[PDB]
C-alpha cells in the first residue's frame, strides 16, 4: 500500500536505446550520494566504428535528475592480426545486465562475439566489465580455449549475474555445451588481480563452474536467470538458477552449494512451455533466518469457469524449512496475456512491519496494455496472496509495447527516510521510474461514554441559557500515533464527532453537545508521536420527552479522524500514510 | 413463501426476489394482502389478469434451417448446426434450456496447407514428397469432391545463435564445410497458394531445397502463426475443412527463447508476409506462445496436424494436449508414410464434436448435457468422441443469469471446433414491470406530493412512510 504514485521521478534515455532494460541502485562507500544505474543495451556510443554497442548510465536522484554514461570502455575492436579483428562489439547488448554492491559495478554484454585464437569463427561468448572504484577490468570467463558450440563458444556469459554476501560474482551463460547452459562463480579479488589487457583467455584459480553433461540435457538454458541465498545453513550463499527448457520443456530451477558447486535441490514446472524459471528470486518472506524461493512462469495457462485454458502466468512461492523441506504455494496472474511473473523483486521491508515484501510484474497488462506491477506483503504464515498495491504504466506504445515492469529493483532507501524504494524499467518507451516508499503511521483511537445507560433521570446540566436542569452524559475521545523512520514529531488530526449518527435523514436528533446545542463537533487536534495518549472530553445531553418519541433505538456516538497530510509532508513533499488496517472511524452506544 | 416474506417495496423489487414471484398493479386488491406473491394467490385475491405483471422465460428459434445431407455443390447453403439464431429471455436469477444439434456432413470441401521443415535432415523427405499432390488428390477423392492443396516451408530465425555467420561464404551457402550447396537460411516462406490445380504442388515441390542451422530446436511455431493469420496469402476458403499439416523431425523454439538472439518484442499475431512471400518480422519479433497460437487457430477455424518423427512424438503429444482441434501422427524418417498420415489424421479430426463458446457475458454461465451416439447421455460434457463422418449429435444447454444485468440486451455464440457454422444466442433481461412506463416522481394522489406514483402502491421520498405516504418517518406515529 506504501509507494507514492502521484509524484514519482521519471528518467529517459535516447529514442530506441532500450533505456530501462536493466536497473539497479549505486551506493558507494566513499560518499553520502546515491544514484540509479540504468542499462540501455541498444544505445549508440562514441567508440570508433561501433554501432548499437549499448551503455550503462548513472542517473542522479536530486535536484537536476541528469543521466550520464559510465566510461567502462572507450575502445573499438582489438585486432588479432592486420585486417583480422579479434572481436565484434557492434550490437553486443552492453548493459543488458547490471548489478552493484558497495563501490563495485558489474555490467555485461551477452551478445559480444569474438574471433578465436585458433580460427576465423564469430562466437557469442559474451563479456562483462567490472568497475571496482577508480579501476575498471574486463571479466570474460567464457572467452576460454574451449572454442565451439560443444564447449563455451556460444556461452553468452553475463546473460544473468548476481553478487553474494562475501565477494563472489555468480554469472549465467545459457548457451554453453550445446545450450545445456552453465553457471560460473569467481571471487571479485581474483577477477581484479588476474586481469591483464594482453591475455584474452585468463584463468582464475578459485573458480567454481558447472560441467558438461549427457546429450539428453541439450537446449536446457541453465543460467537464463540467477539469484543467491543460503539453502543449507552454513552462512555461505548458494546459487539458484532458472533452467526454463529443462525436463521436456516443463522448465526447472537448480540450486548449487556456494562453496563447491554440487547440487542441493531441484524444482520442476507442471505445464509445458510455461517458461518456469524465466525469473527467480530468493528472500526471507516469513521472518525466519531461512531464505524462500520465488519462481516465475510468465506463460502458464490456468482453466477459467468455462474450463478453457487462458494464458495468465504464474509465480511459485517456496518457503524454506529447517528439516530441508520446502512448503510450496502458487499465485496466478489476473489478466490474459499480461505475463504475470516476468520480473520479481524483493523490496526489503517496504512498510517496516517486520516481514519482507515483494513486487511481481505483469508488463503487458492493464488498460491500453501499458503494463502493471503488483505489490505483495510478507506474513508469519507466508506471502499474503492478495496484492496490497497496483502500479500502472503511464505512456503509450510509441511503437513497441512499453513493457513497464519488465525490469525492477527494490531493497534500497535512496532518500534516507527509513523505507526502501523501487525502480521500474519501461524499456519500450526508453524510460525508467522511481517510486518512493511513504512513512507509515499506526494510529490508536479511543472513544468512551461514562454513563452507558440513562433514563432522563440524572438532570444536572445547568446549561448556558435557560434555567432548567438537563440530563447529561460525559463523552471523551483520545488519539496516539507513531511510525518507524523519518516523519514530523507533531501530527495534526481533524477529529469529527456525530450524535444520533444512524438516523441522519434530517429527522429530529435527541442527543446534543452542551455548549454547541447541535448534534455534531469538529476539532483540529495536534498530537506528538509516542506512547502518551492525548485526550479531550465534552458534555452532551438528552432532550425533553416533548421533543422526540423514539425511546427504543440506542443513542449512537460516532467519531472520525483525518490526518492533515499536506502539513505532515517532508521537505521533499513526500506525505505519510495511515497503516492499511487502521479503521478511519469508531463507534459507541448508550441505552434509554 | 419467499415473495410475501420479503419487503413489497416495488414491482421491480418483487420480480428480483425469485423467478416464482408476481405483482398485482391495480387498486382492486384488498388492503393488507401482500402485493408480491405467486400469481395464483393474486388470482385468489381477485387481481385483474392484465394487472399481475408476471414475465416468464422463453427460447424462440429465429433461424432454423435443416441440416444438409451433402457437402457438394450447395456451397453457402450447406448447414451443419441446426438452430442458427435464437432469442432467449431471462429474469434476475432464472435459468432456461435449449437444444443444439450438430452434423459432420460428408463430401464437404477440404483445404490442405502443407507446412514443411526444410532443415538439412529433411532432404530424404523432400525427395519422397515430390509427387505427393497427385497421390493425395487420388486418395482424398474418396472423402471430398473439392480439394485444394498449398505449400510453405520453415527453418528458424536467420540470426546469430541459430545461423552460421562465419566464414563469409557460410552466409551464401550454410553447407560449405560439408562440401555441398544449400540455400541461405530463412524463417518462413510461402510457396504455393491453396489451389485445385493439384499438379502445381508437384511442380513447386521439385524446385525447393534445404538449408542449415546450429541448434537442434526449429522455428516452426513462428510459421504456424503466419500460415494461420495471412488469410488472402494462404488462400483459406470460408466453406471448407482447414487442415494445417506441420512436418518436422525436431523439437521447437517457444516464446521467450528469442531473448538469446536479442529479440524481446512479443509476437503480435498479425500478418507480416510481404510481396516476396517471406515473413518480414522474423528477425525483430519473438516466437508465439501456446495461448496466442490457440487463440488464432480458433479464430480462423484451423485444425493442426503434427506429423512428426518417432524421436519427438511424445513432445508434440504433450503440446497437442494443450491445443483444441489438434492431433499427432508418427512420420517416417523419410516422410514415405505422410499420405496415410494425412488421410488418417483427417478421420481423427472428424471423429469428434466439441463446442466453443464466444463473447459470453460475465453475468451468465452455461452447462451442457451431450447425447452423442445411440441416444445415450453424458452429463456436464461439451464433447463427443468415437464418431464417424455422416454422424449427427445433440447437446442440451442450460443458461443461468446471476442478478439483473445493467444492459437490457446482449449476444453470444455457441460453435463447434474447426467450423464456421454457429448458433447465435440473443439474450434479453426482463428485470422491469410494464407499469414503470406510467411512473411519475412527486406525483398526484398519495399525500402532499411526497409519493412517487403507484405501479400498485405509493412509494415515498425522504421524510415519509405509509401506503398513501401519509405518516412522517422521523419517528413512529398512529396519525
Amino acid at each position: 500500500f506504501n509507494l507514492d504514485v502521484d509524484s514519482p521521478a521519471e528518467y529517459s534515455g535516447p529514442e530506441g536505446s532500450y533505456f530501462g532494460f536493466a536497473v539497479d541502485f549505486f551506493v558507494p562507500s566513499a560518499s553520502s550520494r546515491m544514484f540509479l544505474l540504468v542499462g540501455a543495451p541498444k544505445a549508440n556510443t562514441t567508440q570508433p566504428g561501433i554501432v548499437e554497442g549499448g551503455q550503462v548510465l548513472k542517473c542522479d536522484w536530486s535536484s537536476t535528475r541528469r543521466c550520464q554514461p559510465i566510461e567502462f570502455d572507450a575502445t573499438g575492436n582489438r585486432d588479432y592480426a592486420k585486417d583480422d579483428p579479434l572481436e565484434f562489439k557492434s550490437h553486443q547488448w552492453f548493459g543488458a545486465s547490471v548489478r552493484s554492491k558497495q563501490d563495485k559495478i558489474l555490467a555485461c554484454a551477452p551478445l559480444y562475439h569474438w574471433r578465436t585464437e585458433m580460427k576465423q569463427e564469430r562466437e557469442p561468448v559474451g563479456t562483462c566489465f567490472l568497475q571496482d572504484g577508480t579501476k575498471t577490468v574486463e571479466y570474460a570467463p567464457c572467452r576460454s580455449q574451449d572454442i565451439d558450440a560443444d564447449g563455451q563458444g556460444f556461452c553468452q556469459g553475463g546473460f544473468s549475474i548476481d553478487f553474494t554476501k562475501a565477494d563472489r560474482v555468480l554469472l549465467g551463460g545459457p548457451g554453453s555445451f550445446y545450450w545445456q547452459g552453465q553457471l560460473i562463480s569467481d571471487q571479485v579479488a581474483e577477477i581484479v588481480s588476474k586481469y591483464d589487457p594482453n591475455v584474452y583467455s585468463i584463468k582464475y584459480n578459485n573458480q567454481l563452474a558447472t560441467r558438461t553433461a549427457q546429450a539428453i540435457f541439450d537446449d536446457s538454458y541453465l543460467g537464463y536467470s540467477v539469484a543467491v541465498g543460503d539453502f543449507n545453513g552454513d552462512g555461505i550463499d548458494d546459487f539458484v538458477s532458472g533452467v526454463p527448457r529443462a525436463a521436456r520443456t516443463l522448465g526447472m530451477v537448480y540450486i548449487y552449494d556456494g562453496k563447491n558447486m554440487s547440487s542441493l535441490y531441484n524444482f520442476t514446472g507442471e505445464q509445458m512451455a510455461a517458461y518456469f524459471g524465466f525469473s527467480v528470486a530468493a528472500t526471507d518472506i516469513n521472518g525466519d533466518d531461512y531464505a524462500d524461493v520465488f519462481i516465475g512462469a510468465p506463460l502458464f495457462m490456468d482453466r477459467g469457469s468455462d474450463g478453457k485454458l487462458q494464458e495468465v502466468g504464474q509465480v511459485s512461492v517456496s518457503l524454506q524449512r529447517a528439516s530441508g523441506d520446502f512448503q510450496t504455494t502458487k499465485l496466478n496472474g489476473f489478466e490474459v496475456f499480461a505475463r504475470f511473473g516476468s520480473a520479481i523483486a524483493p523490496l526489503g521491508d517496504l512498510d517496516q512491519d517486520g516481514f519482507n515484501d515483494i513486487a511481481i510484474a505483469a508488463p503487458y497488462g492493464g488498460e491500453d496494455k501499458k503494463g502493471i506491477v503488483y505489490i505483495f506483503n510478507g506474513r508469519s504464515t507466508g506471502l499474503n496472496a492478495v496484492p496490497s498495491q497496483i502500479l500502472e504504466g503511464q505512456w503509450a506504445a510509441r511503437s513497441m509495447p512499453p513493457s513497464f515492469g519488465y525490469s525492477m529493483k527494490g531493497a534500497t532507501d535512496i532518500d534516507k527516510n527509513g523505507y526502501p524504494d523501487l525502480i521500474v524499467g519501461a524499456f519500450g518507451v526508453d524510460r525508467a521510474i522511481l517510486y518512493r516508499a511513504r512513512p507509515v503511521i499506526t494510529v490508536n483511537a479511543g472513544l468512551e461514554v461514562y454513563p452507558s445507560i440513562l433514563n432522563q433521570d440524572n438532570k444536572t446540566c445547568s446549561l448556558p441559557g435557560t434555567a432548567l436542569k438537563v440530563s447529561c452524559f460525559n463523552v471523551r475521545f483520545c488519539l496516539k500515533a507513531d511510525g518507524k523512520g523519518v516523519l514530523p514529531r507533531k501530527l495534526n488530526f481533524q477529529v469529527e464527532l456525530l450524535l444520533d449518527k444512524l438516523k441522519q435523514k434530517g429527522a429530529i436528533r435527541r442527543a446534543l453537545f452542551l455548549y454547541s446545542r447541535s448534534p455534531s463537533h469538529s476539532k483540529n487536534m495536534t498530537i506528538s508521536r509516542g506512547g502518551l495518549m492525548q485526550c479531550e472530553e465534552l458534555i452532551a445531553y438528552l432532550r425533553d420527552e416533548s421533543e422526540f418519541r423514539d425511546k427504543l433505538t440506542p443513542i449512537t456516538i460516532f467519531m472520525e479522524y483525518r490526518l492533515d497530510y499536506r502539513t505532515a509532508a517532508d521537505t521533499t513533499g513526500l506525505q505519510p500514510i495511515l497503516n492499511q488496517f487502521t479503521p478511519a472511524n469508531i463507534s459507541r452506544q448508550a441505552h434509554i | 413463501n419467499i415473495c410475501t416474506t420479503r419487503g413489497v417495496s416495488s414491482c421491480q423489487q418483487c420480480l428480483a426476489v425469485s423467478p416464482m414471484c408476481a405483482w398485482c398493479s391495480d387498486e382492486a386488491l384488498p388492503l393488507g394482502s401482500p402485493r408480491c406473491d405467486l400469481k395464483e394467490n393474486l388470482l385468489k385475491d381477485n387481481c385483474a389478469p392484465e394487472s399481475i405483471e408476471f414475465p416468464v422465460s422463453e427460447a424462440r428459434v429465429l433461424e432454423d434451417r435443416p441440416l444438409s445431407d451433402k457437402g457438394s455443390g450447395d456451397s453457402s447453403q450447406v448447414t451443419q448446426v441446426s438452430p442458427q439464431r435464437i432469442a432467449l429471455r431471462l429474469r434476475p436469477d432464472d435459468s432456461k434450456n435449449f437444444s443444439i444439434q450438430v452434423r459432420q456432413v460428408e463430401d464437404y470441401p477440404v483445404d490442405i496447407y502443407y507446412l514443411m521443415d526444410l532443415s538439412y535432415s529433411m532432404k530424404d523427405d523432400l525427395w519422397s514428397i515430390q509427387n505427393l499432390g497427385t497421390k493425395l488428390a487420388t486418395q482424398m477423392r474418396k472423402l471430398t469432391s473439392n480439394l485444394r492443396i498449398g505449400f510453405g516451408a520453415f527453418v528458424d530465425k536467420p540470426v546469430s545463435p541459430y545461423m552460421y555467420i562465419s566464414p563469409p561464404e557460410a552466409l551464401e551457402n550454410p553447407c560449405y564445410d560439408m562440401k555441398t550447396t544449400c540455400l541461405p537460411m530463412f524463417g518462413y516462406k510461402h510457396v504455393l497458394t491453396l489451389t485445385d490445380q493439384v499438379t502445381r504442388f508437384n511442380e513447386e515441390v521439385k524446385k525447393q531445397s534445404v538449408s542449415r542451422n546450429r541448434d537442434a530446436p526449429e522455428g516452426g511455431f513462428d510459421a504456424i502463426m503466419q500460415a494461420t493469420v495471412c488469410d488472402e496469402k494462404i488462400g483459406w476458403r470460408n466453406d471448407a475443412s482447414h487442415l494445417l499439416v506441420f512436418t518436422t523431425d525436431a523439437k521447437t523454439h517457444i516464446a521467450l527463447d528469442g531473448r538469446l538472439a536479442g529479440i524481446v518484442q512479443p509476437n503480435d499475431g498479425q500478418c507480416h508476409v510481404g510481396s516476396d512471400n517471406h515473413y518480414s518480422a522474423s528477425t525483430t519479433m519473438d516466437y508465439p506462445s501456446l495461448g496466442l497460437m490457440t487463440e488464432k487457430l480458433s479464430q480462423k477455424n484451423i485444425n493442426l496436424i503434427f506429423a512428426v518423427t518417432e524421436n519427438v512424438v511424445n513432445l508434440y503429444q504433450n503440446y497437442s494436449e494443450l491445443i483444441p482441434g489438434t492431433t499427432v501422427g508418427v512420420l517416417s524418417m523419410d516422410s514415405s508414410n505422410v499420405l496415410q498420415l494425412i488421410v488418417d489424421a483427417y478421420g481423427k479430426i472428424r471423429s469428434k464434436v466439441e463446442l466453443e463458446v464466444r463473447d459470453l457475458p460475465e453475468e451468465l454461465s452455461l452447462s451442457f448435457n451431450a447425447t452423442c451416439l445411440n441416444n445415450e447421455v453424458i452429463p456436464g460434457l461439451k464433447s463427443c468422441m468415437g464418431l464417424k463422418i455422416g454422424d449427427t449429435v445433440s447437446f442440451s444447454i442450460e443458461a443461468k443469469v446471476r442478478g439483473c444485468p445493467q444492459e437490457k440486451e446482449k449476444s453470444f455464440t455457441i460453435k463447434p471446433v474447426g467450423f464456421k457454422d454457429s448458433l447465435i444466442v440473443q439474450v434479453t433481461f426482463d428485470c422491469d414491470c410494464a407499469c414503470q412506463a406510467q411512473a411519475e416522481p412527486n406525483s398526484h394522489r398519495c399525500n402532499n406530493g411526497n409519493g412517487t406514483f403507484e405501479c400498485g402502491v405509493c412509494r415515498c421520498g425522504p421524510g415519509w412512510l405509509g401506503s398513501q405516504c401519509e405518516c412522517s418517518e422521523e419517528d413512529y406515529r398512529p396519525s
